[PDB]
């Protein structure tokens, strides 16, 4: 809080934004943009039920 | 032995148990491309950002 | 104070990168800041300002 009175808020000196963690993996399929996940399985697993 | 040959009520029975057995396996085994095969590793990851 | 004044110039401050992501289109640099590392020698510690 400034002496003039004028409140010094976060926007003020600074852009706030739901971004992400993570910045470093892009990731497209078949050129569009998306997200995906691996599945690594377990070990007493059945490949084809699961 | 050459015991079941006097008796092939026995040895009838012996392969309806065999092949009843058969199927219960068989309908209930988990099914792999590999089974595991690798030595077990264990994974740290730490992360330090920047 | 010799105490908080090592704790300080002997550190391993992260400096980060210099254009990393988000980084903004057409960016062709990507390096490493080096800003301090941890003291090796007994020399380097006796040079360590305490005031
Ligand atoms: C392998 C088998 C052992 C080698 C051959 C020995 C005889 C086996 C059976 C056999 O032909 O014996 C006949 C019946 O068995 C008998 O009289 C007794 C059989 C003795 C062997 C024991 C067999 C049982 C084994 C069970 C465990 C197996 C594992 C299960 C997961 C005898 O002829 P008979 O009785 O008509 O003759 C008397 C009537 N006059
Ligand atoms: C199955 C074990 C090896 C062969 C045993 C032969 C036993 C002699 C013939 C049967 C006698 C009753
Ligand atoms: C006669 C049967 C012999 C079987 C032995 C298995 C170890």
């Amino acid at each position: 809080v400034q002496q003039d009175g004028s409140q010094v808020l976060l926007r003020d000196v600074a852009r706030v934004e739901l971004g992400a963690e993570d910045y470093s993996t892009v990731a497209r399929y078949n050129g569009k943009p998306a997200a995906g996940i691996a599945i690594k399985l377990a070990a007493g697993a059945n490949a084809l039920d699961t | 032995a050459n015991y079941f040959i006097d008796r092939p009520v026995f040895a009838w029975v012996l392969a309806i148990i065999m092949m009843l057995a058969g199927g219960l396996a068989i309908m209930n085994l988990p099914v792999a491309q590999y089974p595991q095969i690798a030595p077990p590793t264990i994974t740290v990851s730490a992360t330090y950002p920047g | 104070d010799v105490i908080s004044q090592i704790k300080v110039q002997n550190n391993q401050i992260s400096g980060g990168q210099l254009g990393g992501m988000p980084q903004a289109a057409d960016q062709q640099l990507n390096a490493s800041i080096i800003v301090q590392t941890r003291l090796q020698t007994p020399e380097e510690f006796g040079k360590i300002l305490l005031k």
